[PDB]
């Protein structure tokens, strides 16, 4: 399982693969791991479908509950703090074999420069968080291969389409190197899922755009 | 003598609500319309509870603000425990009736508030809107057309019992309710709707020049 | 002086029930028939408790709604702990009498409600239906033919003390009870039966054109 | 003023028992006979507590039903902790006197009940039966021949103070008590005996045509 | 006004004891003699507490039965914690005075009882017997010759203030006390002694023909 | 220790042996392990005398307490549920070395066909219960030998006497194969105890009938 | 033990075997593991009879209790959430050796397309749940053989009869490969139990239909 | 009678505040100005709560000192739990209204205090200042220009209702408020401002010769 | 340490030895282990003097406390139940190295046949109890030798004197075979202690009778 996130001028993009495994046995082929949590943020957890959907459900409930009580949404720092509290309150269970490390992507609407308002936040096992400054991040078992691919491909990113293409290619490289990550499935027609957040909000990327991008990458590598 | 104490507590509560300002809720073609007199942009009388459930109140601000926070907490917990589509306005009206009856009976001073709960149909569905009125002692009534709370309600109730038209437009209904409250510009008016055409969240506020145009 | 306080609490409760509407329960050939005046399709006066046990009430809605929820919880727990066939209407009537007596004695204001519990025989068995009436102070009485609660009961009690026919049909009994309540169309009427012919769950509601035909 | 409050609570309790129906217990050759007026086959006034101990009561049904359940629980726990032969009717009468005195003193309204505990000898033994009468305030008295509780007791007490014959038969004693209660067929009568000839459990009910024959 | 409440509670308690029957305790050559009027063989007024300590009471049966059970529990716990010879009647009289004072002060109704604690010397020792009288409000007094409790005590107190002889025999003392109570055969009399000649347990009851001979 | 139960037309029969052991040492020769618990049920626990008598005592107290409170006896399913709760509430102590597995036999008076109203219920360590459908059951350390004997002898059962004879023979075979089970003792005159439940209720079988049946079996095997 | 479920046009079918084992010893031959829990759902737990019946009993009580309190039945998502809570609240006991993994089959009456309203939900040990998208699922010790058989036979399913036949054949293959799963017993006449849920509700399949289908499969394989 | 008790508690509180000294808050070009009469340099009437939120009070010192400490604790906990920019003066005013209403209802003596909460915009932002007035019974009002609390407020309220100029300078506003309080040198005056130009913390005190120059 | 009990026509007798040991070191020569607990019962615990005296003290306090509260003494079954509760409430401490197994002897005055009214009750570690039917019992580290001696000598018991003699001889045999049991000490003049319970109550046997019996046994074995 691998989720990637990268920043482009005017927004941020996040994408993940679709495989779930029980040892060496493939247990799922259509897992969704990236969820929109509010109008300007999205979360991705590298794990089973249930853990991702449940963590995203609880985080979205907390954010909307605050918005309804107080009349205004939380600031980006407040959202990071609430997520960090939820992650920290699970360390004993994580060391008991149930560890969920999330990745957060968002757009800050109160920033002075809108072209650099995209944000990426990662978390560690102890519950610590870091705002990333290089422009990309990856979590999961193929995260090192994906990060090494983005390190070489990031110079080509100039807007949303280039960023989406680079994210799909990084996921393809992670699948090429690690067997717990699933590649594009042309026989069944299953492709990675992506979310784009910009000044207008977080939207889901349609499956045909991802399919055309993945097919172009495959013909390029042939 | 329980009867004397009950009469005195009821009289105290009804004097308390009688000195407050009026809020009216109306069912129109696109949902439910909330209109209240509020000269403050900072202390709100109308709020949302869940995706298709709305809240309105009249009387002492802190009491119904506490009630609104409790209702939001209850709705959020119920929606997370079972699921979102399993939360209705009937359960909220029932829980409000129970808590107001308990406050009226056990506490030293009753709450001087009047509540209204409104629900609309889910997206892509056709169902008549529901309006529930909850009274300070815990009485709950179901109203099909409109609810008037606060201040002197008989003249407003007559001015709306006439001229009310089902399946009216937003502009016509807003004008009609603004006329009925006089028996007021952008300031001193708080206006919100429950929009049945919205995909998930039906609550939205009408403020500023957008409210000015529709007047 | 305990006697003065008891008299005043009883007077308060009996005034409270006197201002409510009437619900009547009748034993007929196929079970028990519940007929109540209810202009609201949203707040129900008649409900089921277990597979062959029914619930009816008159008075303040929130109080008997709380009582109905508690009775459902008790019946479900008892059925799971021992088994389903070990749950009878006598135990529910006894638990209701105990809780109403405790509320009448310890609480500041007594409940202004009157309850009725009905049971029918299990599938493929022949046994006369039982009707229990529980009063606000905790008194429990066992009625063989019919129970009338709420409002003015003497004229309805006479209009049913005459013309009542054992082993009557559903249509005849429905017409007879509708006639007796006048001493009302599909709207403003809530009708339910406990059908002894059903395999497990005997409770079902008669609504809409099906109720219109039987009138 | 404690004396005024005690007088008023006693007056309330004695009015409460005065409006109830009468139950009488008689010692005969084979044990103890319980006869009560009960038009209901569903709410019982006479019950068993342990193998050779019987229960009877008069007044408000829910109060003495709660007392009977508590006594059964106490007897079962004592019999399991020490052994079965170590449970006597004296301990039950004492525990009932303590709980009735506590209720009379601490609670807002006293219990309007009168209790009687009866015990017979174990199988293959000869011992005179014991009758204990417990009163609402906690007074306990030991009666050798008969106990009359509920309603107007003086005429029944005289009609039994005469014509009572020790070592009488079941039929003669039943007829005598039925005669004495009039100062009633199979219906409206509840009859039970404590049969000293039974090996373990001495309690049995006489219902239906078997009761009809003995009348 | 505390003084009015204290006066009323004292008057209530003294009326309560005034309507009860009389029990008298006398010191004779062999220990202490207890004589009480009791027509019941089943509810006892005289009991033992420890090896050389005796108990007697007058008034309401359930209250002093509860007191007697508590005293037995206290004596057994003290004897097991330190040892048997470390339990005296002074400690029991003190604990009874404390609990009666607390009941008189804190509880709604005071106990209508009068208690007496008697102790004799251990085997093979010579010491004068001690008699302690504990009153409903918690007053404790030490009496050298005799204690009279219950009913009208002045005539009995005079009939014993005369004719009392120290180092009298059991028969003479029994006859003297039986004479004094009249200011009664084997039935209606409860008689017990604390026998100083017994090795460990000094308490024994005199019943039946053995009591008949000594009269 | 072994208890057997089998169904015949019109009722059920249950019987157990009389031996208690502490390792290889015989500690008791007259243990009773089958007890009548109410008018239509009987229970048997394979173990010491105290465990059997105490479990039966508690179960009988519970059944009679319900009957006195409610005015009617429990249904057969309610009795099974109460027994299962008592068995389940002992699993930790059972894994601590004190395991009591009961066997229940009863007659259902509310069944439509009185000739098949006999019931046999067994329990497992976790607390699970099963209603048996083959006609016989056995618990204890010689239960496998007894079950294999009843499998071959069950075709001869046509009424109460045949069922009693087959039960005694199955206990004899269990004693013949396992040393913790005691056989008929002719020197001391100690024989297995049996209970028969039919439409009239549960009664104890007299010792002389069992003695004659056991003597006939012994002369047959000689 | 194996339970299978598959989707056909217009409904869903679920079936399980009848064997219970204690190690290598056969302990039951008539175990029922599939229970109707409400008018449109059925549950199957791979385990002993008591665990299956007790879990189904508790779940049915919860569903009916909600329906009686609120006046309306829960949505399908609410039922999944309640089942997931019950499964999650048993993880420590499952790792203590008592693990019950249920399989849920249902018909959603509020779906827009009635021909695809059948649903199948599986659960994992940690309590996670997945809605299945391939059309079939299996749980138990012979679940891999049954799934590999359905993968090849699923193209023949066009309606309720074909689905029932394919389910019986998959159970037969699981029994052929794994000894803890019982096959059709022709000597005793014991066959697998099945439930069919469609727009009219969940009904039990009669034993003679299953018997004829199993006999036809056996003659085909001979 | 609840109405008499409420009237008496209100009268007690309003007498209590009437005997206190006056504090006035004014919105000017650079923020909010606090001016109070305080002859003590050691017991302060004006304080800060958070970065841009200020506190002022009139009445009994210990009561509003306790309130100020509680508000500081609440603001610090909220800022640490969510973040600093998520703490506003509206939440503090609401929490103060809730706690004052609870004290007025449940406690034996109400608090004789009047509170004011002031907030200013964050650094580099343009927003009008907000002034909230909280009254002893829990009433909360939103004031756009100025708040006067304590003593006799009508003449000061008039002297400020005239001559008040929006976007006035610090010196002019200080002189104007000093003039209005007379309807006072460096001593007997406590002066503080909320300076919107400060980066993080907007509260600062004006003491000594710096205050002397601006007078 | 060994305590023996045997039944004779008209009563029961109980006797124990006088030795206490700490490993192989003799720590006491005058330990009393048999105590009269009420007018018709006696208890014996095989252990140190303090444990025996303290257990007997607590049991006697409980019995007299009941007699004083209720006005009548407990039945024999009630006494057994109370003792069994006290023994059961010590199992964890017993497995922690402090195990006290009591032996109870009594005379039942409510029995129909006074010549067989003597009773002997033994307890096991788990807290279980058994009423003995053979006529004798022994507890302690020499209990097997004493029981094997009574098995051969019990035919000579016809009354109280014969029973006392057989009990003393069984204790002598236990001392002869096991070194933790002390024999009669002729140099110091210390002999076993005995209690006889009959229809008149429990009395202590004088030391000179035991001394003469032991001397006769010693001269017989010489």
């Amino acid at each position: 399982a691998t989720i990637v996130a990268l920043k482009y001028p005017g927004g941020v993009v996040m994408a993940g693969d679709r495989r779930s495994t029980q040892g060496n046995m493939i247990s799922g082929r259509d897992v969704r791991k990236v969820y929109i949590t509010d109008d300007y943020t999205a979360t991705g957890i590298a794990g089973t479908a249930a853990v991702a959907v449940e963590f995203a459900r609880l985080y979205a409930v907390e954010l909307e509950h605050y918005e309804k009580l107080e009349g205004v949404p939380l600031t980006f720092a407040g959202k990071i703090n609430r997520l960090a509290i939820m992650v920290r309150g699970n360390l004993a269970a994580a060391m008991q074999g149930l560890l969920a490390l999330p990745l957060l992507a968002g757009y800050d609407i109160h920033a002075s420069d809108p072209q650099s308002a995209g944000r990426i936040v990662s978390f560690d096992a102890a519950g610590g968080w870091n705002i990333e400054e290089e422009g990309y991040q990856a979590v999961g078992s193929g995260s090192l291969f994906a990060k090494s691919s983005m390190k070489k491909l990031y110079s080509q990113v100039t807007d949303g389409d280039s960023g989406l293409r680079v994210a799909v290619e990084a996921l393809y490289d992670a699948a090429d190197d690690d067997s717990a990550t699933g590649g594009p499935d042309l026989v069944r027609g299953i492709f990675p899922t992506a979310v784009i957040i910009d000044a207008d909000g977080a939207v889901d990327v349609p499956e045909s755009r991802i399919a055309e991008l993945a097919r172009a990458i495959i013909e390029s590598r042939s | 003598s329980p009867e004397q104490a009950m009469r005195e507590r009821s009289e105290l509560a009804r004097k308390g609500i009688a000195r407050a300002k009026s809020v009216v809720a109306l069912a129109y073609a696109g949902g439910v319309l909330f209109v209240a007199e509020n000269p403050s942009r900072s202390l709100q009388k109308i709020s949302e509870l869940y995706d298709r459930v709305g809240f309105a109140a009249a009387g002492k601000f802190n009491e119904f603000d506490n009630l609104r926070r409790g209702g939001i907490q209850f709705a959020d917990t119920r929606g997370y425990a079972y699921d979102r589509r399993d939360v209705t306005g009937r359960q909220l009206a029932n829980v409000y009736a129970q808590t107001l009856g308990t406050i009226f009976t056990e506490q030293a001073k009753p709450y001087e508030v009047e509540l209204c709960v409104a629900e609309v149909a889910h997206y892509g569905e056709t169902k008549r809107p529901e309006l529930y009125r909850i009274t300070y002692d815990g009485s709950i009534a179901d109203e099909p057309h409109f609810v008037v709370m606060g201040g002197t309600t008989e003249p407003i109730a007559n001015a709306l019992k006439e001229s009310y038209a089902e399946n009216a437009s937003l502009t016509d209904a807003l004008r009609i309710a603004v006329a009925a409250l006089r028996a007021l510009g952008v300031a001193s008016l708080e206006v919100a709707v429950l929009d049945a055409n919205r995909p998930r969240r039906a609550f939205r506020r009408i403020t500023g020049s957008a409210l000015q145009a529709l007047l």
